[PDB]
């Protein structure tokens, strides 16, 4: 279980090397993208039954 | 005679009370068959004819009563009703035994004899009925029941009960097994007790209204009493205090409540 | 003006495909599938009746998801083999107790004096997990038995047949 | 039909018809 | 030797923890409440697909947006028309038990993969196999397609793989779980495929290296389905403690939980919106809550199906949500 | 997130006694069903115990009933093993093992083939 546990070690700071942005920012990007394309949801916003293909 | 009229008139306001809501339940219990397409299965769809036959026989005797050669005809229509009613309870009677002991696997196989032996079969005796009462008695209304040419339209439907009743002592004879190799007497009497409305088992149990009239009278009360709630008691059990149909109701209701209001 | 001709193609697309569906219907119902624990599938007729049984003797240990896909089934063969027998007792109260699993049937085969009492051992402790919790164990033993599955499956349809009449 | 429990409204209906 | 090592690891795990939680400073749901709800969502049935005979274990929408493919355990895979709702094509199995069914996304072939550890390619120009992957020695539990040449699939012995159809081979293997991989999904981009396993943990790979770039452990039990952010940057989880997590690509921690104490109810698929405002989310418990992925509110409940819900698709325009659950219909909702 | 730490162990006289301490940390230790597992060194894993949710319903192997008892604490959120007059037959690593799902009663977590929810073992030894 030496050898296996050297596999383990060598993942882990290959994914603890990487730079984190903020919740703080990474909040307002989600909250940006669904802002942008909410218009153009059919699900949120209802659409016509002339528009709608399933009617 | 006072006592008779009066005898008459509550077997006759019980016959239209029992009838009126039997009928009403099983429309009730027919039409969550259909709705529901989920409760498709082999013995449901052959318990949705027999539904209709009950309905059909139930508003033609409320017919048949209002009233009491066109009264000729729909006396012929209420013979072959009631002779197709007892028919099919030996049909159901034939899939029931078949399913469980004889050919234990799906038996959809035959559903076209089934057909023929409910609906085609009854046609026969009844219409030798008719075309022989015409020409040897020609009754008025056919409405006398005493003539003895009432035998060959009643003579295969006590055929057919017996015969049933034979069926009924197979089923329990498997299913006291079952229960001994996993309170199985009270399981046991259950299941015979509910077995008899859809098999008919009541009349081949009580088939002859005896002499003494103590006795008689309270063979009369016991046996309208079934018959005409027979319809009723058909539809509680097998629509009502069937599990699966019971768990298909609860879920159903519960989307009423969500998206009505 | 192509609409017209979208329908006539379809309907007569999707006719023969719901035609050919039916006549898969009727061999869909007619297989008794089947379970063994302890990749081949082999489908087998014994009495005019098809058994399509899946050995799963080529999946890992970690049985807690592939088991869920098998609620379907009859009958799951159980085969056990004499501390290898207390760790089948524990996969047999696993699936007992199994919230998809629930309504399966179990079917077990364990392959004088002393032999006697440690074969009947062995039958009693499994019995007792079957009383702990709709399904029924069926035990047997050393020493044809591809017919006692095939005459313990028919005492499953009939008891799946009377609980549909409410009768047992 | 001979008072059979087969019908049994036969025998209901006749006898009020009558009286 | 091994007991140094751990404490190495143990000491660089602690660096990314305190690290992790010194990065967040917040929580979504602090910015976000200040929003305006979108209220209730009614959707209504459409169409209710039904020619399948066992129970609809997996479906999958194409980029047509009209066509899908549901495989049941009948062995049958059956490719719909959603709009006119007739039958396209009906394919025999040689395995009747199949656990997913995927559809190319230019809709040439279509994949489906069971307890057969086989992955089959259906080619749809009779219909007949193509090529047939064998690598796996567990079961396949998913599979995607990254254009018409090269399959992902999350196998049930811990390894993902991506496959070439022309040769047969994996080109790479991603072995990082210590579970059986259970759902992928697959990023916009098509470089990076999240995959949800039972170690109630998410591993993010990058399709072109072959190592799990992040790791998301955040939930208590199996990971059932995983769903992407429709922007590249979150995904989804769905897992057997009945709760949703909203985990971040760039953030690298979980940003909000969905969950009730009414839910004791084990996800099994989870999908999101067009925009991804709304998480859609089905539970074994017969019904598909509609969740406002943005401030953790129940916007609408989806209560339509008999038995359990296992697939859940949402199309490319939008337009429709598709369920599948094991009363054998699909149901197609607006 | 799930994390099962274990106190105990050690070399112990025949006849002796020990308190394996299991620590859980992670998951909500309310709603799951804890598991102790042997692994004797030249066998394969074995099982030894269980509670349910509550602290109720109390198994055991046959070779163990009657020598172990185990009981959890929910609040201090921990799972013991208290062993009495052990045997030079039954020295072995000892994990704490979690079934995976909330609120059930079935357990599939004596295999060895990758189980994630079980800690890291605890060598109990006995000499002689």
């Amino acid at each position: 279980s030496i050898a296996q546990a050297r596999k383990l070690v060598e993942q882990l700071k290959m994914e603890a090397n990487i730079d984190r942005i903020k919740v703080s920012k990474a909040a307002a990007d989600l909250m940006a993208y669904c802002e942008a394309h909410a218009k153009e949801d059919p699900l949120l916003t209802p659409v016509p039954a002339s528009e709608n293909p399933f009617r | 005679t006072p006592e008779k009229l009066k005898n008459a008139y509550v077997l006759y306001y019980l016959a239209i009370v029992g009838h009126s809501l039997s009928i009403f339940t099983l429309v009730i219990s027919l039409g969550i068959f259909v709705f529901f397409r989920s409760l498709g299965c082999q013995r449901v769809t052959l318990h949705k004819n027999m539904f209709l036959t009950y309905i059909l026989n139930s508003m033609i005797i409320i017919i048949h009563l209002v009233e009491v050669v066109s009264c000729k005809i729909l006396h012929f229509f209420h013979q072959y009703m009631m002779a197709c009613n007892y028919f099919w309870m030996l049909c159901e009677g034939i899939y029931l035994h078949t399913l469980i002991v004889v050919a234990v696997f799906t038996e959809k196989q035959r559903l076209r004899w089934y057909y023929l032996l409910g609906w085609g079969f009854p046609l026969v005796p009844t219409t030798i009925h008719a075309i022989t009462r015409a020409v040897y008695f020609n009754d008025n209304c056919w409405l006398s029941v005493e003539t003895h040419l009432l035998y060959i339209i009643h003579g295969p439907v006590m055929a057919a009960l017996v015969v049933n009743f034979f069926f009924l002592l197979n089923i329990v004879r498997v299913l006291v097994t079952k229960m001994r190799e996993t309170h199985m007497y009270l399981k046991a009497v259950k299941a015979t007790m509910i077995l008899v409305p859809l098999l008919g088992i009541q009349f081949v149990v009580f088939p002859w209204r005896p002499s003494n009239k103590m006795l008689g009278k309270i063979y009369d009360y016991v046996m309208h009493s079934l018959i005409h709630f027979q319809g009723f008691f058909v539809a509680t059990i097998y629509c009502f205090c069937n599990n699966e149909v019971q768990t298909t109701v609860k879920r159903q209701w519960a989307q009423f409540k969500i998206q009505w209001n | 003006e192509d609409q017209r001709n979208e329908e006539k193609a379809q309907r007569e697309a999707n006719k023969k495909i719901e035609k050919q569906l039916q006549k898969d219907k009727q061999v869909y119902r007619a297989t008794h599938r089947l379970l063994l624990l302890g990749i081949f599938e082999t489908k087998f007729q014994v009495d005019k009746v098809n058994f399509h049984m899946f050995d799963v003797g080529g999946q890992r240990d970690e049985r807690r998801k592939w088991i869920q896909c098998f609620n379907d089934v009859t009958a799951i063969i159980f085969v056990v083999a004499s501390n290898r027998l207390q760790e089948a007792l524990n996969l047999f109260k696993s699936i007992w107790n199994n919230r998809w699993l629930r309504t399966i049937s179990v079917i077990l085969f364990l392959n004088d004096p002393r032999v006697t009492r440690a074969k009947y051992f062995i039958r009693d402790e499994f019995l007792r997990i079957s009383t702990a919790s709709r399904h029924y164990c069926y035990p047997h033993f050393t020493c044809e038995n591809i017919r006692r599955v095939f005459n313990d499956c028919r005492d499953i349809i009939q008891r799946m047949h009377l609980r549909q009449y409410e009768l047992l | 039909c001979s008072n059979l429990s087969t019908c049994v409204l036969g025998k209901l209906s006749q006898e009020l018809h009558k009286l | 030797e091994l007991d140094q090592l751990r404490q190495e690891a143990e000491q660089l795990k602690n660096q990314i923890r305190d690290a992790r939680k010194a990065c967040a400073d917040a929580t979504l749901s602090q910015i976000t409440n200040n929003i305006d709800p979108v209220g209730r969502i009614q959707m209504r049935t459409r169409r209710t697909l039904r020619g399948h005979l066992a129970k609809i274990y997996a479906m999958h929408w194409g980029t047509d947006s009209r066509l899908l493919v549901s495989a049941s355990q009948d062995g049958k895979l059956i490719i719909w028309d959603s709009y006119t709702t007739n039958k396209v094509h009906a394919i025999p199995l040689r395995s009747s038990w199949v656990m997913t069914c995927a559809y190319a996304p230019s809709g040439n072939y279509v994949a489906c993969g069971g307890l057969d550890n086989i992955c089959s390619i259906y080619n749809l120009k009779n219909v007949r196999v193509s090529r047939e992957l064998a690598g796996h020695t567990g079961y396949l539990s998913c599979c995607r397609f990254l254009d018409d040449n090269q399959i992902v699939t999350s196998s049930g012995d811990t390894t993902c793989a991506l496959w070439d159809i022309e040769t047969g081979q994996q080109t790479t293997t991603f072995t990082g779980h210590t579970g059986d991989v259970m759902s992928l999904s697959l990023a916009p981009d098509t470089r990076l495929f999240v995959s949800g396993a039972c170690d109630a943990s998410a591993k993010l790979w990058d399709v072109r290296e072959g190592m799990c770039r992040q790791t998301f452990t955040g939930h208590e039990s199996d990971i059932n389905a995983i769903c992407f952010f429709p922007n590249g940057n979150a995904f989804a989880t769905g897992s057997d403690d009945a709760t949703c997590r909203l985990f971040d690509l760039r953030a690298d921690q979980e940003l909000m939980t969905y969950s009730h104490d009414n839910i004791i109810c084990g996800i099994t698929s989870v999908s999101f919106s067009k925009s991804g405002r709304l998480l859609l989310a089905g539970y074994d418990d017969f019904n598909c809550n509609v969740w406002d992925a943005l401030k953790a509110d129940r916007a609408g409940v989806l209560a339509g199906h008999d038995n359990r819900v296992s697939c859940l698709g949402v199309t490319d325009d939008g337009m429709a949500v598709a369920t599948g659950s094991w009363d054998s219909f699909l149901k197609i909702w607006n | 997130q799930v994390q099962l730490q274990e106190s105990g162990g050690g070399l112990v006289q025949p006849g002796g006694s020990l308190r394996l301490s299991c620590a859980a940390s992670g998951f909500t230790f309310s709603n799951y069903k804890m598991n102790w597992v042997r692994q004797a060194p030249g066998k394969g894993l074995e099982w030894v115990s269980d509670i349910s949710q509550s602290g109720a319903s109390i198994s055991y192997t046959g070779s163990v009933k009657g020598r172990f008892t185990i009981s959890r604490d929910n609040a201090k959120n921990t799972l013991y093993l208290q062993m009495n007059s052990l045997k030079p037959e039954d020295t072995a690593v000892y994990y704490c093992a979690r079934c995976p799902a909330p609120f059930t009663r079935d357990c599939f977590d004596v295999t060895s083939t990758t189980y994630a929810y079980r800690g890291q073992g605890t060598q109990v030894t006995v000499s002689s």
